[PDB]
């Protein structure tokens, strides 16, 4: 089910054209709202007094059709950045005229070209149009992967084409888009319509558009190969790109005329459908979080807040996660109770943060498959979840489980535990204060007691994603620091983004913490080798944790526990994007700060350039103790 | 044989005996189409009813040109190059072939010396050489980096032709060469016209209203807007007619000096054609639906 559209520059009659397009299978149509050759004068007589009508009547389509089926196109003669003043003035007025008519028709999107380097005036006029009434209409900038000048035939005898590699030169079109949207101050209504050429550029050129707000991909019919049967297809390299684009759910646009005249015109479209059907579908985890991509969420604080019912339900819908806990407990029981003592040695297990009891059941299943005896304590400070635990304990568990409605840092244990089991970790490992909780519960762990998890580590990786940068930017709230949204992390299923370097370890904690001078504050410096040109927008966060020995949990991409749904990555944004050249090193600094009340993170970028220290003194974000 | 004809007149070309060819486009309103017309009585045009022949096209007529004495080659908005031919009676205009080879509006078309091949330019940035007899594209060239604004065939060399584009290139073509294109040394060029009596000489106008005389430089600021077309007269020492978007027509001499000026048009002036019968009469058409007959002194 690909959403596709037909791009035309010639519409003799709208009603007939739209019907032929829909019958061929398209979802929408890109067409000019004024005739592409109907050049218009706005200043000099007599041509400025040309009798109307200036274009088609809006009555030729229903409001619903204009709202959902038509994409406007800027007339190609409009050149707001021309070097001839008279042409600039006319283009400005003509651009406003056409854009305003598009808004008049309620069109869902309007197509404007980025076909040269200087589109400064073009951006101003657009920006002026955007700030003329608040509307949701989108503006698709038509920009090619490869500039036409860089793909022309080498047929000019006295002007040969370049044959040497120009790394930055081959990325020029991205610079066209970057400068244009920067001039427009990252307007959420301005997106990219990436146009694909017959010959693809280097991978680094294509990767440049990772994290950019690509809404449409334009496919000229002239890039289509012909197979044996006369049908149109694509090279294996182009198919590789199409698959990458389908992961971005872009809308595909077919431009040009039918060159495979032996076949009908829905053939080009039928091939896209063919490619869409051929791919690994939602593999559980991709079916799990298909609607959560690039959706910013506030990181849970299970300590400061009492989690809702359905929040625990999400925790429990992950069997692989708890079967890893079961294994970790299983191995630990065997190592602590030799076979000859399997009937006399009862191990004191304590679930610290039992929620609704998934770890309790995991501990019970572990003792059974290990053939050992355990005495369970289920500690949970959320009194609402304690309701679930005590109904469980009465109806099923029985006397074997003792539910303790208390904070593990204050609870006065009646005895000491052989094993403490806890699931206090967030996407950034310690961002829920698992170290502080386990530190306070440490007194009632036996001298030889084991903590599960035994250690966890947080990882960071610089990422580029103008899409996510914009979403964060759009999180301004009425009565707080206007930039506080950049000084706080977000849990998100990172999707449209580009990882600029390999994740490196950030913070690590071990339990039990035998050390006599416990200090959970941290200061870490990291240097990320970047081998591309890009724009830094933030740092992704992951974590690894050791439940026991070799049994582990991880959301780090290179060591991701296969099949585990829990925990999306965390995102640490930065106020201002930072340009990074190929070969430069990104130097970031992270602090874990704390007082008696709150814990928080502060981060800063020190290379290639210095950012401001983010979230100083937790002014914008704190984690409650 | 249609009653009404589109408002925006785009082309007007005389043939040997003097019959006038007209190409019109509907650039506004409900239907965006085009038509072709033949006026054996030029003074009766554009009156649709007093015409010799006429026919409607599916899309607009961006440019056209005669192919012999009964052939009409059309550059369509649809991205197609069309060839129409008059019947033996010259009362019907019939489509000969309609090939969709360009991926955007076909903006310019020109017939080569032999009269058997033509060259077309389009906004798809392509230039194509056509075999009119076989109805196929012989060669497709992507030499420019922007819209192809104009292509002009050499008057007597069947492999040579000019082309200009919004990439600010003026390209001299010679398909006899391995690399057929050659860049000729400002503001964007918009119109080309070979000299009829001098092989290696041509003139070109730019978007700023300047006309330039070039050899394989002399120039004058003729217009206040884009120079749309350039047509040499059939005289031994030919005059140069230049039309522009400033709604004016100018007639220049050998040194690009102005000898005549007409502002009869109220909209853009789109074409100019000299009468083969009366060499001092010059006909112009524009988007004001006017067909003006100028008597050039
Ligand atoms: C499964 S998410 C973490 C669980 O541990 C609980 N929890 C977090 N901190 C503490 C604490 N200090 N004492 C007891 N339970 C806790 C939380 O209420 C939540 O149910
Ligand atoms: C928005 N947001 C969601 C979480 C989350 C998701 C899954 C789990 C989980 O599966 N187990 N445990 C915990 C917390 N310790 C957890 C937290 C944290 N922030």
């Amino acid at each position: 089910r690909v959403s596709s559209g037909r791009d035309l520059n010639c519409v003799p009659e709208i009603a007939d054209t739209l019907g032929a397009v829909a019958k061929q299978g398209f979802d929408f149509l890109c067409m000019p709202v004024f005739h592409p050759r109907f050049k218009r004068e706005f200043i000099q007589e007599p041509a400025k007094n040309r009798p109307g009508p200036q274009t088609r009547s809006d009555l030729l389509l229903s409001g619903r059709d204009w709202n959902t089926l038509i994409v406007g196109k800027l007339s190609p003669w409009i050149r707001p950045d021309s070097k001839v003043e008279k042409i600039r003035r006319n283009s400005e007025a003509a651009m406003l005229q056409e854009l305003n008519f598009g808004a008049y028709l309620g069109l869902p999107a309007f197509l404007l070209p980025l076909n040269q380097e200087d589109n400064t005036n073009l951006a101003r006029v657009l920006t002026n149009h955007i700030h003329t009434g608040h509307h949701s209409s989108m503006f698709w900038m038509r920009v090619p992967l490869v500039a036409p000048e860089d793909l022309r035939d080498d047929i000019i005898e006295n002007a040969p084409t370049t044959h040497t590699e120009e790394y930055s030169g081959e990325e020029k079109t991205w610079m066209w888009w970057h400068n244009f949207r920067t001039l427009c101050d990252y307007s959420k209504r301005i997106a990219v319509a990436l146009e694909i050429g017959a010959d693809l550029p280097s991978n680094h050129v294509i990767d440049r558009w990772l994290g950019e707000p690509i809404k449409a991909a334009i496919l000229p019919t002239s890039i289509f190969l012909t197979n044996k049967k006369g049908f149109p297809v694509l090279s294996k390299m182009h198919q590789r790109l199409i698959f990458r684009l389908l992961k971005l759910e872009v809308q595909f646009i077919i431009t040009g005329t039918n060159h495979h005249s032996e076949k009908e015109f829905c053939s080009y479209l039928q091939y896209l459908e063919y490619l869409s059907q051929n791919r690994p579908p939602p593999n559980a985890y991709e079916l799990f979080a298909k609607g959560y991509e690039d959706y910013l969420q506030s990181p849970l604080q299970p300590l400061m807040d009492n989690l809702e019912s359905q929040t625990y339900e999400v925790f429990e819908k992950d069997p692989i996660k708890y079967s890893q806990y079961q294994q970790a407990i299983y191995k630990c029981l065997l190592d602590r109770v030799p076979e000859e003592e399997k009937d006399t040695n009862v191990q004191v297990l304590m679930v610290l943060g039992a929620g609704r009891g998934p770890l309790v059941n995991a501990s019970l299943r572990a003792a059974k498959q290990a053939d050992r005896r355990i005495k369970l304590y289920a500690v949970e400070k959320n009194p609402n979840a304690v309701v679930t635990l005590e109904n469980w304990q009465f109806e099923e568990w029985g006397s074997q489980v003792t539910v303790v409605s208390s904070d593990m840092r204050e609870w006065v244990a009646p005895e000491k535990a052989d094993i403490i089991v806890s699931e206090l970790l967030g996407s950034f490992a310690d961002n829920e204060l698992s170290p502080e909780c386990l530190d306070g519960a440490q007194h009632f762990l036996k001298d030889d007691g084991v903590s599960i998890p035994g250690e966890y580590t947080s990882f960071l990786a610089p990422i580029s994603s103008s899409k996510l940068y914009n979403e964060v930017r759009a999180c301004r709230e009425k009565d707080r620091d206007p930039e506080a949204q950049f000084e706080m992390p977000y849990v998100v299923r990172l999707h449209n983004f580009h990882q600029l370097s390999a994740p490196q370890p950030c913070f690590t904690f071990s339990h039990p913490n035998r050390d006599p001078m416990i200090d959970n504050n941290r200061y870490c410096t990291l240097e990320f080798p970047v081998e591309v040109n890009t724009v830094l927008h933030g740092f992704a966060g992951y974590f690894e944790t050791v439940l026991y020995q070799d049994i582990t949990l991880s959301i780090r991409p290179e060591t991701h526990s296969p099949g585990m749904f829990s925990w999306f990555p965390i995102l640490f944004p930065i106020k201002q994007p930072i340009t990074v050249r190929e070969g430069q090193t990104i130097c970031v600094r992270f602090w874990r700060c704390s007082n008696s009340k709150k814990v928080w993170y502060e981060w800063a970028v020190t290379a290639p350039v210095c950012s401001a220290i983010h979230n100083p003194t937790g002014r914008s974000y704190t984690i409650g103790l | 044989a249609p009653a009404c004809m589109e408002r925006q007149l785009e082309a007007a070309r005389y043939r040997s005996d003097g019959a006038l060819l007209l190409g019109a486009s509907s650039l506004s309103g409900r239907c965006w189409a085009g038509s072709l017309w033949l006026f054996k009585d030029p003074c009766a045009a554009p009156n649709e009813g007093f015409c010799s022949a006429g026919v409607q096209t599916e899309a607009g007529v961006a440019d056209l040109t005669w192919v012999g004495e009964r052939g009409i080659l059309v550059a369509s908005d649809s991205g197609a190059v069309e060839l129409w031919e008059l019947d033996e009676n010259e009362t019907l205009i019939v489509s000969k072939f309609c090939k969709y080879e360009h991926d955007d509006i076909v903006s310019t078309v020109s017939v080569l010396s032999s009269g058997t091949q033509a060259v077309s330019g389009s906004k798809d940035i392509c230039i194509k050489v056509w075999d009119l007899a076989q109805q196929v594209v012989l060669s497709s060239y992507r030499a420019h980096a922007a819209q192809v604004t104009c292509v002009a065939a050499s008057p007597h060399k069947d492999s040579v032709f000019l082309s200009c584009s919004e990439d600010n290139r003026i390209l001299l073509w010679d398909t006899r060469c391995p690399k057929p294109a050659s860049q000729i040394g400002g503001y964007l060029p918009t119109s080309l016209a070979w000299h009829p009596q001098q092989s290696e000489v041509f003139v070109f106008g730019d978007e700023n209203g300047t006309v330039s005389l070039v050899d394989t430089v002399l120039s004058s600021a003729v217009h206040s807007q884009c120079v749309t077309g350039l047509v040499f007269s059939p005289h031994s020492v030919p005059f140069l007619a230049s039309l522009s978007e400033d709604c004016s027509l100018a007639v220049l001499d050998s040194s690009l000096s102005e000898l005549f000026r007409s502002q009869a048009h109220r909209d853009f002036v789109r074409d100019a054609t000299w009468s083969p019968l009366n060499h001092s009469l010059l006909t112009t058409v524009g988007w004001d639906h006017q067909v003006v007959h100028h008597v050039v002194p």
